[PDB]
Order: C-alpha cells, then structure tokens, then sequence
C-alpha cells in the first residue's frame, strides 16, 4: 500500500444509473475501483441513491447525498469532501456544492450529460407512440444493459427508462437554469467554464472528463 | 450500424461479445448522432459532458467503460479507467484537496 491517491479530504463516489428500489447493492458500480484507490491510501466512500429520481426537491438525490456527506463528516472529523460522479451523479453532485458549498472541496465529473442526453430525448419522443418502448431494437438493448449494470429486478423495462427522465435536454435545461455554475461554458459553445468557483467563501476546484468511443460516420 | 462507427474496439475484438454494452453504447450513439449530437459515449455527448478543467474528452470509451464497466471488459483502444481515476485521486491530492 501506499499514499498516492491519500487525499486530505475523503472521496466520495457517486453513481447515476440506479434502480427505483432503496438499498439495492452498488458495490460492483464503480467497478475495482473503491479497492484500487483503498491501496493507494485514499478513504473512499460509495453513495448509495438508488430510490431516489431527480436531482433536486425535498425527496431528491441530491437531499439524499447531502445528508450522506453530513454523515461522512461528522463520523471522520473532515470539514469538506470530493465529490466525483459518474453520469446523473455528476448532477447530484452540483447540487450538494450549490446548497453546501462550505462541505465541499472538488467536483469532478465523469461522463455527465451537463446540456442533456439525445438518447433520453430519443426515448422520451418514441414513448409518446410506444410507451413500453420495448418496440424499438434500440431502446430494447439499452433496457437490458442497464438490466446488467444494476441489482436484480422484477421491473428492469420500467426503471431503465426511468433512468432517462432527469437526462433529457429540457430537464437539465431547467436544472441549470436552477443551480448554476461557473464550471459551465455558455450554452451551445461546446466550450467549458471555469476551472475553480467561488460560492459562500468556499473555492471549489471543477473538473470533467468523457468518452468518446462513437464517432460520426458517412456511411 | 448506420452513421455511426465505434473506435474502442480493435478487428475481430472480444469485448463485442463479452460486454453485451459495447454494440448496444454503439447503437444508442447512432441515435445520438443522428439527432445532431456528434461524437459521444452512447449516452453523453462530448459537448454535454464539459465542466469546470477538462482533463481529457479523448478516451475512446463507452459510457460504461468510464466505470470501468461490464466487470471490466474494454476494447483494445480503451484506455484503463481504473487508473485515470487513480491519477486524477494524486491530482486532487497534489492540489491540496
Ligand atoms: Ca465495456
């Protein structure tokens, strides 16, 4: 073991693709992930949200998180935490640095869809014809992956869909327009923001990455 | 599939049987791109993802090979996620966070 990944702060991982039943096992999520950093000397915590739909609201993710946080705090004695997400996660996480940006120290995000998904929007425009969705060879496979990605269900047609729903280009829409950020570029650019923000009296150091696997072809 | 292509994979490689997610990431993309998203990780596009300091949009990944994902399984351009992470835990850790 050693100390290269042992932050001053305690990491927290923060997963978006999850079921709509509580307490489902997410420990395979971030896939070898929590032990490799846990033999490079980093505390690592993994946020469970599943339950939980939206970003905001009384009952959202991003409530939920934010009293795991509190609770990571007051069992460690850290005054702040790094959040890294992962899709929808990267969104729960902005909240959190929104409503608490004192309990914060970083913000990473990892494949956010910040301006939206076109497949959610994709989804969401083909269940108006075909609200099972299951229709569409397309949808049918992405249902079963995400079926694969998460704990056993009776119900996996209903939550992968689910899933989408805070996704779509409107619903991030209103989201920034709610909670934003000087991480953000301005809309259409398809530039970033800035590097750090300042919130309460709070620095936060902004970071992102993303996949770019699928190319667009003529053919 | 049509319009799209998938640069992760290698000729003939494994992980398109493996790791269901490789085709079906590559058929949402398709979809994406056909709804004017450009280059993209089957779910997110590189537009969408940006925030704060980018450190890199030029993995060629899917959207669950950034979590190292169907139980590890990557094509052979994939870069290691697990060790992105890694480095990036020292980055913080070396920005005094
Ligand atoms: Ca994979």
């Amino acid at each position: 073991a050693d100390t290269y990944a042992a932050t001053r702060y305690p990491v927290i991982l923060v997963h978006g693709l999850a079921g709509t039943d509580k307490f489902a096992n997410v420990v395979d999520y971030w896939y070898g992930i929590q032990s490799d950093l846990q033999s490079h000397g980093a505390k690592v915590y993994v946020a469970n949200l599943s339950g939980f739909q939206s970003d905001d609201g009384p009952n959202g993710r991003g409530e939920q998180l934010l009293a795991y946080v509190k609770q990571v705090l007051a069992a460690t004695g850290a005054t702040k935490v790094n959040l890294i997400g992962h899709s929808q996660g990267g969104l729960t996480s902005r909240y959190v640095a929104a409503v608490a940006p004192q309990l914060v120290a970083s913000v990473t995000t990892i494949g956010t869809p910040h301006r939206g998904s076109e497949f959610a929007d994709f989804v969401q425009d083909v269940l108006k014809t075909d609200p099972t969705g299951l229709s569409s060879t397309v949808i049918a496979a992405f249902v079963n992956v995400f079926g694969t990605l998460v704990s056993s269900s009776h119900n996996t047609d209903q939550d992968a869909l689910a899933a989408l729903r805070t996704l779509t280009t409107a619903q991030t829409a209103t989201y920034n327009r709610n909670f934003p950020s000087a991480g953000l570029g301005a809309p259409g650019s398809c530039q970033t923001g800035a590097a750090t923000e300042t919130v309460g009296g709070s620095q936060h150091l902004l970071y992102s990455w993303g996949g770019t696997a699928i190319q667009p072809t003529s053919t | 599939v049509v319009g799209a292509t998938d640069t992760s994979t290698g000729t003939l490689d494994v992980a398109n049987v493996t790791d269901p997610s490789t085709l079906a990431l590559l058929a949402t993309g398709a979809v994406m791109i056909n709804r004017a998203s450009g280059q993209n990780d089957g779910l997110v596009s590189r537009c969408s993802s940006l925030f704060g300091q980018v450190i890199s949009t030029s993995y060629h990944w899917n959207h669950l090979d950034e979590i190292n994902q169907l139980l590890g399984v990557r094509g052979a351009n994939a870069e290691d996620p697990v060790a992105v992470i890694r480095t990036h835990v020292n980055r913080l850790k070396l920005q005094g966070v």
